[PDB]
C-alpha cells in the first residue's frame, strides 16, 4: 500500500515492437532471426 | 485661561506615501540544481 517509484530498466510504454511470424505446419517461411538481448527482453508470445 | 488661537487662513497641502503591494515568485527545482544532468545522483535522491 505505497506509491513507490524507482530508476531501472523498463519496456517503454507504448512502444514499437517487431513482429516475427511462426505457425511439418510451416506455409509461409515460418522462421526465427537471432536477436539482441541487450539489457533486458520482454518476450511475449 | 482666557486667551484662544484661531487660524485665518488655510492651505492644501499634496503627501506622498509608497507602500509595497508584492514580490517575486521564485520556482525552484531540485533536479538540475542538487545534482544537475547525473544519473548516478538522481538515483540517490529519490528517498528525499
Ligand atoms: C515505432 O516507435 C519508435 C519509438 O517510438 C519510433 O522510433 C518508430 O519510428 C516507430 N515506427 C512506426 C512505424 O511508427
Amino acid at each position: 500500500d505505497v506509491l513507490h517509484l524507482t530508476q531501472d530498466y523498463f519496456l517503454p510504454f507504448d512502444s514499437n515492437l517487431t513482429q516475427y511470424f511462426s505457425l511439418s505446419d510451416r506455409y509461409t517461411y515460418f522462421d526465427n532471426p537471432i536477436l539482441d538481448f541487450g539489457d533486458g527482453v520482454y518476450f511475449a508470445a | 485661561n482666557n486667551s484662544i488661537a484661531i487660524p485665518t487662513n488655510f492651505s492644501i497641502s499634496v503627501t506622498t506615501e509608497v507602500m509595497p503591494v508584492s514580490m517575486a515568485k521564485t520556482s525552484v527545482d531540485c533536479t538540475m540544481y542538487i545534482c544537475g544532468d547525473s544519473l548516478e545522483c538522481s538515483n540517490l535522491l529519490l528517498q528525499y
